[PDB]
């Protein structure tokens, strides 16, 4: 993020400081540029800029809904179009930095080959000054320079939108340098440097107030070899229609490129295919696809809000792609297409099939208490279930002997009168197993921890006197 | 194995190959960039990794484990070739990568989740002190002589060393102050963000491990995300966290705005809202009023660039016994997003003075925050300040003033940056109503410190007959139980207008306001001291806003206005001592 | 052939679980049912497993469940592996916990035989200091570099090392280490040291606590100073060893269906639903609390009504708090409490802190104050040797009885509900005849306006009445003959108090109307002209809710009658007009 200063009277002799700044355009690519020939007019520019009164034709404010506008005045040489108003200040900074253009492409372009090309690039002078304005900041959605030369006296206004270009860290930086003036390399002359440029954004800053010149190449000039198919004024004129711009520019109101609703869909798609892949075939090898896990991970990645409707739209796009089921709990697992191993040539591959569909459809437009009394029977039956807690109260306590005590007191604890009840009913049922020897010192239990507990079951079901005392 | 000896050239290559976004390999543009800054830790766009190679982020996955050794090797090698002399310095470099939601929450993890990468975020707990790792544990012995030779161990056992070097026993062993590495790096206590838990289920404090450059960076009472890898190490379950990403169940949706904006239009809402503010007490409109306020927001809001004046409401709740003085903070506990019942004093945690102290017995030692830091943003429940000793009472001065909490002990020095907003409930010395005299002197605490608190809520009163029918048949009501917005509904609208709005007021119109300072500073000075203070007069202006909030009015309107002031006003009236009596006919035009 | 008989064993088993584990029918819980244990698991698929007992012993005759509880040490392994083998069968990184419940016996500490080692067991009892949870080996990775390290088992007992056998290779050893913190199976334990139950305690023998490790799942289950009930899986620990038990199945086990009240008390159940029948006996009641003491009736009753319930639950916020913390001040012993809360000793869950030197080991690291208490009364005696330290004590207490503790060891919070039986002596003796309650008490600052009643002895000699209790002493001292006996007979009036508990009052409207009447008289009565004490804050109402609760807790009915109100704020008013002074 290095910001390097030097002044245009050393730029002037052209011998020693050329290669720099090509150096530094290969790297920072926006440069600092600071005084030139206008200094204190540039704050005197100011009073044309409440003007506000005119309509588009590339020309007056933009209206733009909604705070954002651009004032964009058409060059005065080219034939019926104009709309004039006062901003004679703006018409006298057009040639007081026509110069700095045509000076700038010798400290750029004629780094490179010769200067004898450039010329015919800032010949026609055909290029709009664009004065902007802000209503009384995020109203500036990221953006791309429309000329493929860009110069403006600047404050701030400047971000750093995430990327892989110069401060790779690619979080937004905002400079701020007074007497000095930046310059921004237009999307085109990227192409025509073939990928030695970079482009930068604004942001939410203070200073509504700002302004630019896009100077820009000639309406008849092709760019390279590879725009001898493409000229500058096509590409160029391409961006800058849309925009909106906004309710009187529809016209045109086709490419094979999105209505930009087919290009997003593109992205989703692709994160979409990534995150189930990853959760699919990685997070767990059965981690299985559930929407919400799903929503999570391209709703960060997106960073925008990934709908369900959305995924409907998209199966709607590619129906072959991705099974998905509604649990139970209504959730909606999704499934990969029945391959398991989904390789990155698959995906791609996948990717080029719903590019495929979507360009298809893109044709297709185009062509187209008692309470008592019952617990005491209650506990009659309860005995039964004395007799089965009993036994096994020894058998699940793997003894068959015991202290009678202590059994009684465990079983006791499940539901002592009652307890010993059972205690002297069983022992009369089964006076077998149970022993009741008095000794001096008291009454010993006798337990025989052999004796058969299922026979035992049965013959307390029967013998519970019958259930007939 | 040594299958992955193929792999690590790819990735170099990916490494090197890179770029996008009008090119300018961010790669290549990192490795120069670190470079001379000799920062020897890499971070890397998840995106971009996974967006090339899927099985390579996968292998992070999976195993990350020995996927980053693998990782960081090519790296130094790329670096070498980038910076030939980098080989010398700092000899290693280690990728932080990026980006993996993930966000396993804090509360949700399993053993599945243990010994994958994980990505998290949370509250700054005590975070330990620093010291050297190269950890290694040995036994000098007793009788068997020594030294029986360096052992590794344990994150966190040291056990148990069985069985060496004679015998064995019983000249039997004892470690040496001599020779036994040791280990500091970074150890965080981290608990989940009150904002985000459930109601009923507490946060967890989780362990956190720090190291390397990602030692002493953060500072405690501050959600941060750190992607970890989950370990069972050991010796218990350590996160052990590549990554740290400073800040950075209820939620609004789309379906749920859209409507509510509808709600906002009305007017009453309001009244409505302040109605559904804390339906048990049977409480009192104003000290509703207040607390609704309070919660509902302000205005930071930074004057560029020098002070930001405090978008927040100190609010001082001048209790009396037996008022529910005691109940309705709790109300909002249930209530915030991110709120912070500190009590008085003695304490229910937090302590609310920040302080590194050592752990429970061994652990690295860890920097904890009051619970100012912790509700930094959120809010500060506290009460019973007369029972809080000055040791706080400084914290407290210090914050409300500076609104950052400073630490310079032991050896960390920090400013930690609280923006909770101060709700206080207090208990009027003694008896419920001290004196006519003025509440300064109807109470302990200090004016100083009072002065800070623009939101003064006296309670009273006398026995009054109706009064006593009304309640007492509220309560009764209540007991036998055995118009205001639904509850959740305001839960998720505060945060959202929160989120959302910042109402903007038109100085064309508001001067008026000035004149008001006046006609109140003048007539006032007549009777009562002083307390009238331009600082009171901002607050006027940052509650109107808050009322438009709530208005969710984006600019400022006369409506929210004639609130404040009323507010305000009504405030500094009940301050004062009786002779206010002779103040009241003046607040008719101020009614 | 061991290997095969046990392997038989394993067969039967995963047959057993495989078999029909539920015969019930039609409405149901129709079969499997273990299979859907193990979905129920599969859908939160968290790789542990419970089990009861009883349909196995009972489906193999038990011959199973003998072979089993006997062997079980010996049986783990089969077992487990055919877990694994069906869960490979129906099932799709492996750890399985498993744990039987519903065994049909439970066993004394003391009980505890050598006999019985290595065999599942069964056992409850009190908690007591819990300790950290540490990670475990289970199966540890560690062998040396050469030639291949970190063979996966064993450090089995404590030991901790080493790797067995076979090292190096081929450096073959001997040796030693290397551990792989890479590969093991942490567990757990959490261990902790029980305490018998109390209660059992064999004179005079005393209490033996023994420690049990928590390992898997069942770690952190438990609560320390908690009746608790714990599956054997007994063995030893070498120490020569020592046996201590371990746990699979921690409970907690130790309200209603007042049935299965009854049916669990069944026996007397014929017995005193008389009571229920009978009348008066509030006063029968009333005529039998601290026989102990001439008069003192008020206190008398409102013990019993302390005892007495008043429920939980608001959610609106409050679960509305049933207890009542009662306050008795008094000219002092002679009796001071010195009798009455030496009488509440016989009590459930009954907590008898002799003076307020402690000093809150009390909730120390049980709440001696009031985990223990829980549900019942500490009696705290001489809350004035509290100086200084409680009434942060008095907080959470007064509060959730949350207890809150941070040794750092772990930041925790232990709830508690547990009534106050608590008391003080007045500053200089009995002070509060002219001087005023408050501030004559002193001490509780605010801890003082969280206790619902008070009750302020004072001694004047009616040498009638002095006389009076003169005999009653003196008969007492008579070892014999006393005849001092309850109107109802204790025991019988403990168990009526199970039966109180399982009322659970309404009414509405009736009294609410009554009420609110009495209240604002109450209330305003209180406030003019001249007062007593303070206040009348509500939150005397709110004890007259309370109060009514316990009123009509013991007409049992359970609603509200606007006489049982009355009683209320009879009683309250008594004890407003006692703070005239």
């Amino acid at each position: 993020l290095r910001v390097p200063v030097i002044d245009l009277n050393r730029v002037s002799d052209e011998e020693q400081l050329l290669p720099v700044v090509r150096a530094i355009l290969l790297q920072h690519d926006t440069f600092l540029l600071k005084n030139y020939a206008n200094k204190a007019v540039l704050d005197a520019l100011l009073a044309g800029l409440t003007t506000k009164d005119l309509p588009d034709t590339s020309q007056g404010f933009d209206a733009n809904f909604v705070w954002l506008e651009q004032y964009i005045f058409d060059t005065d040489p080219q034939l019926r179009f104009d709309r004039k108003c006062r901003n004679e200040s703006l018409c006298s900074i057009y040639s007081r930095l026509f110069k700095l253009g045509l000076f700038f492409a010798q400290l750029c372009v004629k780094s490179v080959v010769s200067s004898a090309e450039l010329q015919d690039c800032i010949s026609t002078s055909h290029y709009a000054t664009k004065l902007t304005r802000y209503f009384n900041e995020r109203d500036y959605v990221t953006f791309l320079p429309t000329g493929v030369l860009t110069i403006f006296p600047c404050a701030k206004a400047i971000r750093y939108k995430p990327s892989t270009m110069a401060t790779t860290d690619n979080s937004w930086v905002s400079i701020d340098e007074p007497d000095c003036l930046l310059f921004h390399t237009g999307t085109l002359l990227a192409r025509w440097s073939q990928g030695m440029h970079t482009t930068s954004p604004l942001q939410i800053d203070p200073r509504a107030n700002i302004v630019s010149l896009t100077i820009w190449p000639p309406l008849t000039t092709p760019i390279s070899s590879k725009g001898e198919g493409t000229i500058a004024n096509h590409l160029l004129e391409q961006q800058i229609k849309a925009f909106p711009k906004v309710a009187q520019q529809y016209y045109p109101r086709s490419i094979l490129r999105l209505q930009d609703a087919m290009k997003f869909v593109k992205e989703l798609f692709t994160v979409c295919e990534t995150v189930l892949s990853l959760n699919a075939l990685s997070r767990s090898t059965g981690v299985p696809p559930e929407l919400h896990v799903l929503l999570p991970q391209i709703s960060s990645m997106m960073k925008r809000k990934i709908v369900q409707d959305d995924i409907l739209k998209l199966l709607t796009i590619w129906s072959d792609a991705y099974v998905v089921e509604l649990n139970s709990r209504g959730e909606l697992t999704m499934n990969l297409p029945k391959r398991d191993n989904l390789t990155t040539l698959t995906n791609k591959s996948r990717t080029l099939a719903f590019v495929e569909r979507a360009e298809s459809w893109y044709q297709q437009v185009i062509a187209s208490s008692q309470r008592q009394k019952r617990y005491q029977q209650f506990l009659a039956m309860k005995m039964t279930q004395v007799f089965d807690i009993l036994f096994s109260l020894t058998r699940g306590q793997p003894y068959t002997e015991t202290y009678l005590s202590s059994l009684i007191v465990d079983s006791l604890q499940d539901s002592t009168k009652e307890a010993s009840e059972i205690l002297a009913g069983l022992q009369g049922i089964l006076p077998m197993d149970i022993s009741v020897h008095q000794v001096d010192g008291g009454l010993k239990v006798y337990r025989w921890n052999s004796l058969d507990k299922n026979r035992f079951s049965k013959l307390l079901q029967i013998h519970k006197s019958k259930q007939q005392d | 194995p040594n299958v992955s000896r193929t792999i690590a050239r790819e990735l170099k290559s990916f490494l090197l190959e890179y770029t996008d976004e009008t090119g300018r390999s961010v790669y290549g543009a990192r490795i120069r960039t670190l470079g001379e800054m000799n920062s020897e830790s890499l971070e890397v766009n998840y995106r971009h990794l996974a967006e090339s190679k899927a099985i390579l982020a996968l292998f992070l996955a999976k195993c990350p484990e020995e996927m980053l050794k693998i990782f960081d090797l090519v790296a130094m090698e790329a670096t070498e070739l980038h910076y030939p002399d980098y080989a010398r310095i700092h000899s290693e470099i280690h990728v932080r990568i990026s980006d993996f939601p993930t966000i396993y929450s804090l509360r949700e993890l399993r053993e599945s989740n243990l010994s994958s990468l994980v990505r998290v975020t949370g509250v700054v707990t005590r975070r330990t002190g620093v010291f050297p790792q190269l950890k290694y544990v040995k036994f000098n012995c007793l009788k068997c002589g020594s030294i029986l030779g360096p052992f590794f161990q344990d994150s966190n056992e040291e056990i148990r060393i069985s069985f060496c070097t004679n015998c064995k026993s019983k000249g039997p062993f004892r470690v040496n102050g001599e020779k036994t590495v040791y280990r500091n790096y970074q150890r965080v206590t981290l608990q989940e963000a009150p904002g985000t838990v459930p109601p009923g289920r507490l946060p967890r404090h989780r362990e956190v491990i720090l190291l390397a450059d990602l030692v002493d960076v953060s500072k405690p009472g501050e959600e941060v995300e750190v992607t970890g890898i989950y370990k069972n190490n050991y010796d218990a379950t350590i996160i052990e966290a590549n990554s740290i990403k400073r800040r950075e169940v209820f939620s609004w949706t789309e379906e749920e705005e859209r409507e509510f904006r509808k709600i906002s239009r009305d007017r009453g809402i309001i009244d409505k809202i302040i109605s559904s503010m804390a339906p048990s007490i049977y409480g009192h409109r104003d000290i509703k009023t207040a607390v609704a306020c309070s919660l509902f927001g302000g205005v930071p809001k930074n004057v560029n660039g020098k002070h930001s004046i405090r978008g927040d409401i100190n609010v001082l709740l001048l209790g009396d016994p037996g008022t529910a003085k005691s109940q309705i903070l709790k109300y909002v506990e249930k209530t915030a997003h991110r709120a912070v019942f500190a009590t008085g004093q003695g304490a229910s945690a937090v302590g609310l003075t920040a302080s590194v102290r050592k752990d429970p017995i061994t652990k690295e030692w860890t920097l904890e925050g009051g619970a100012l830091v912790l509700a930094d943003k959120g809010v500060c429940l506290i009460d019973e300040f007369d029972k809080m000793n000055d040791q706080d009472r400084t914290s407290i001065h210090e914050a409300m003033e500076q609104q950052s909490i400073s630490i310079s002990k032991a050896g960390i020095v920090t400013t930690l940056q609280a923006r909770c907003s101060i709700i206080a409930a207090a208990n009027p010395n003694g008896g419920r109503y001290n004196s006519t005299l003025p509440l300064a002197q109807n109470v302990s605490l200090t004016e100083p410190i009072l002065s800070r608190f623009d939101i003064l809520c006296v309670v009273r009163d006398l026995v009054d007959e109706e009064a006593d029918e009304r309640l007492a048949t509220f309560v009764v009501d209540s007991h036998v139980r055995s118009s205001p917005i639904p509850q959740e509904l305001l839960m998720k609208y505060i945060h959202y207008a929160r989120t959302k709005i910042y109402p903007k007021l038109h100085q064309m119109d508001m001067d008026k306001v000035s004149r008001v300072y006046a006609d109140l500073r003048r007539e006032s000075i007549s009777t009562g001291s002083f307390p009238i203070t331009v600082r009171h007069l901002e607050s006027i202006l940052r509650i109107a806003e808050s009322f438009a909030k709530m208005r969710l009015s984006e600019f400022v309107s006369s409506y929210d206005l004639d609130r404040a002031i009323k507010v305000v006003v009504d405030s500094f009236v009940d301050a004062q001592k009786v002779s206010v009596r002779r103040q009241l006919r003046r607040s008719f035009a101020i009614y | 052939v061991d290997d095969v008989t046990g392997e038989k064993v394993r067969e039967a088993f995963e047959q057993f679980l495989e078999d029909f584990s539920v015969q019930s029918t039609d409405t149901g819980e129709v079969e499997k049912v273990y299979r859907a244990q193990i979905e129920f698991m599969k859908i939160y698929d968290l790789n542990t497993i419970y089990i009861d007992y009883q349909h196995l012993s009972m489906r193999e005759n038990g011959a199973l469940a003998m072979a089993i509880s006997e062997q079980y040490y010996r049986f783990l392994p089969f077992l487990q592996k055919g877990l694994r083998r069906v869960v490979r069968k129906y099932a799709p990184e492996r750890v399985f916990q498993i744990s039987f419940f519903n065994l049909p016996t439970v066993h004394r500490i003391r009980d505890i035989r050598s006999e019985k080692i290595g065999s599942l067991l069964s056992i409850s009892g009190t908690v007591t200091r819990t300790s950290e949870v540490r990670p475990e080996l289970y199966k540890a990775s560690f062998t040396c570099d050469m030639c291949r390290a970190i063979v996966d088992n064993v450090e089995q007992s404590f030991k901790y090392t080493e790797p067995t056998f076979c090292p190096n290779p081929s450096c073959e050893n001997r040796a030693f280490w290397t551990l792989n913190v890479t590969r093991s199976r942490f567990l757990d334990w959490q261990k902790v040291r029980i305490q018998e139950n109390a209660n059992e305690i064999p004179t005079g023998s005393m209490p033996r606590t023994l420690d049990v490790i928590l390992r898997g799942d069942s770690v952190e289950r438990a609560k320390p100073g908690d009746r608790c009930k714990f599956t054997g899986v007994e063995i030893v620990v070498p120490d020569t060893y020592k046996i201590s038990f371990l746990a699979c199945h921690v409970i907690s086990i130790g309200r209603d269906q007042e049935v299965f009240l009854n049916s669990l008390s069944s026996d007397e159940i014929n017995e005193l639903k008389e009571m229920v029948k009978d009348e008066h006996i509030y006063d029968k009641l009333v005529r039998s609390i601290a026989p102990a003491v001439f008069g003192h009736e008020a206190v008398k009753k409102g013990i019993l009504l302390q005892m007495l319930g008043g429920v939980h639950k608001t959610v609106e916020g409050i679960k509305l708090r049933g207890d009542i913390n009662i306050c008795v001040v008094g000219d002092p012993s002679t009796s001071k409490s010195q009798f009455l809360k030496y009488v509440v000793g016989f009590a459930p869950r009954s907590v008898y802190t002799s003076g307020k030197a402690s000093s809150a080991a009390g909730l120390t690291a049980e709440a001696g104050a009031l985990m223990l208490a829980d549900n019942g009364i500490c009696c705290i005696d001489e809350f004035d040797k509290m100086d200084i330290s409680d009434q942060v004590a008095i907080h959470e207490a007064m509060e959730q009885q949350t207890i809150s503790i941070a040794k750092a060891g772990i930041h925790a919070t232990l709830n508690a509900r547990t009534s106050i039986l608590a008391a003080a002596n007045p500053v200089g003796g009995r002070y509060n005849r002219k001087l005023s309650l408050r501030g004559n008490l002193n001490m509780t600052a605010p801890i003082m306006s969280r206790f619902d009643l008070f009750f302020v002895i004072l001694d004047d000699c009616n040498e009638k009445i002095d006389t009076e209790l003169a005999s009653h002493i003196v008969d007492l001292h008579m070892k014999r003959d006393e005849a001092i006996e309850p109107p109802f007979s204790a025991e019988q009036l403990r168990r009526y108090i199970k039966y109180a508990r399982t009322f659970k009052p309404i009414l509405t409207k009736e009294a609410r109307s009554y009420l609110v009447e009495k209240y604002k008289e109450l209330r305003k009565d209180d406030a003019q002209g001249s007062r007593s004490s303070y206040r009348i804050t509500v939150r005397q109402l709110e004890s007259m809710i309370r109060l009514s609760e316990a009123i009509a807790r013991a007409n049992c009915v359970d609603e509200i009658t606007p006489s049982f109100i009355a009683e209320a704020y009879d009683l309250l008013r008594q004890s407003i007009i006692r703070v005239d002074v």
